[PDB]
RNA sequence: CCGAAGCUUCGGCUUCGGCAGGAGAGGUA
DNA sequence: GCGCATGCTGCTCTTCTTTGCCATCACGGCGACTGCCG
DNA sequence: CGGCAGTCGCCGTCTACCTCTCCAAGAGCAGCATGCGC
């Protein structure tokens, strides 16, 4: 259970999350796909009180999930209603590379 | 396909300035060099 | 085929006890394609009179 | 970040491919990020440090060859242990055959983990012994541990930024004379491709 | 560059107003 | 009387490319190339 | 190494004129404005 990173549209990122928990919970394959997150800050968009934050996306366009490789958990990963493709894929793109302890730990720790 | 290869560069330079990964790096990289060669010659590789 | 498409993908991320035939389907690719077929096509053709 | 004219590199023949004697699809997978490339890799401490190199291998090899005879020795006290609570009496002996059989097996399974071992380390220490520069390095999981077992002493990276550090280091004036020398005394199609 | 309006010494001067690319089908010599 | 919630509405992008979608494309000349057989 | 033959991509295929139609839209993210509740 390494993280992966998922590439979808612009703007569609949190919409592409729902839509993912919602199907591994639908489904049915759920010992698969256990976590996403959107990797995201809270800026301190402030004007006289009234607050306008606009979520502070610190890699727009990218979705983080932790999942094991199956030839089916690919299939139901990748084909979930806006996201693009995986990233990573080298060698005529046969498996998506995973990520790395220390750069998912920083990640997460924010 | 000027306004394209703006919004790539743009992107690649705030990512650069962040401290990002580099599997997600090398993807806006390749992106870029995409766009730019769709901006000088449209369908010479892969699909128009 | 593209209404069929949308439909099988959205009946999986819906909740269930609220789906009803009228909540599953779209109609915008048939016009579309119906639209394109009757306006920009080389077989529909300005009569001649 | 730099880029490629797609002018000198998707045409027929290839420019930046004559001038730089790469093949088109080992061009195709550098630009767009698909494989790795060795820009420059230093050879006097090669020389000078091979014996070294060799021996902390040698000593690697070593200590994972007797982690590995620890195990046998593990298991086959455990299974000593088995035959005498077995054998000797009315337990059922047909069961120790094939679990005789079963052990050989198990030193079957063992071998198998220390060959990929021993393979693995025998087969970096091939690629570190021949390295030179333009030369494609596929299965990336070889270039990480290239690069940090013996992360000096060569350089290399993937894309355009790569190929301007080749072009950079590139001296045409050898590689002239040396296709002129080929082209006086040559025959067959090395004449040909010179040309 | 054109129009309207003023000054105009008759050379002209000033104000305002105004644009034109692709794809498909049929036809004539 | 004040705070919270939900719909008119400004307001500026956004639009991929797998295990999919997609279905094909003449006819001749030329030249590399590339796996393949010896 | 050394030939070798299929193969796969890229280049080109007459001039001048007339008439008509059609040329991304739905989704989404705030930003309030007013109604309703305690």
């Amino acid at each position: 259970k390494n993280w992966y990173v998922v590439h979808t549209y612009s703007g569609y990122e949190n919409k592409v999350k729902a839509n993912l928990e919602k199907r591994v919970e639908s489904m049915g394959m759920q010992d698969k796909i256990f976590r996403v997150v959107v990797p995201e800050e809270e800026e301190t968009d402030i004007k006289n009180g009234k607050k306008k934050v606009v979520k502070k996306k610190v890699f727009p366009g990218y979705v983080l999930v932790e999942i094991v490789m199956t030839d089916d958990s690919w299939y139901v990963v990748r084909n979930t209603p806006g996201v693009t493709g995986f990233v990573g894929s080298a060698g005529s793109g046969s498996k998506p590379t995973p990520l790395l302890p220390g750069e998912a730990e920083t990640i997460l720790k924010r | 396909l000027y306004r394209r290869v703006i919004n790539r560069n743009n992107r690649l330079k705030r990512l650069i300035d962040l401290g990002a990964p580099e599997i997600i790096v090398n993807n806006e990289k390749r992106m870029l060099q995409e766009s730019v060669d769709a901006l000088f010659d449209n369908g010479r590789r892969g699909r128009p | 085929s593209r209404m069929e498409r949308v439909v099988r993908e959205r009946m999986t991320t819906q909740d269930v006890e609220a789906i009803t035939p009228q909540t599953l389907i779209n109609i915008r690719p048939v016009v579309a394609a119906i639209k394109e077929f009757f306006g920009t096509s080389q077989l529909s053709q300005f009569m001649d009179q | 970040a730099p880029v490629t004219h797609i002018w000198y590199f998707k045409g027929v023949p290839s420019r930046l491919g004559y001038l730089l004697d790469l093949a088109p699809k080992d061009l195709e997978k550098i630009i767009y990020f698909a494989a790795y490339v060795i820009t420059s890799v230093d050879e006097e401490m090669r020389h000078n440090e091979l014996s070294t190199l060799e021996a902390e291998m040698a000593v690697e090899r070593k200590a994972v060859e007797d982690q590995r005879d620890g195990e046998l020795e593990a298991r086959a006290q455990k299974l000593e242990a088995d035959l005498a609570e077995l054998e000797a009496e009315g337990a059922k002996a047909d069961a120790r055959r094939k679990v005789r059989d079963g052990g050989e097996r198990e030193m079957r399974q063992i071998r198998d983990r220390a060959q990929r071992e021993l393979d693995r380390l025998e087969d970096i220490w091939s690629t570190f012994t021949k390295l030179a520069p333009k030369q494609l390095i596929v299965d990336e999981n070889l270039y990480r541990e290239l690069v940090d077992r013996y992360g000096e002493y060569f350089t290399g990276a993937m894309g355009a930024e790569s190929i301007q550090k080749l072009i950079e280091n590139f001296d045409i004036d050898a590689e002239a004379e040396s296709l002129r020398d080929v082209i006086r005394n040559g025959k067959g199609q090395k004449k040909l491709r010179a040309l």
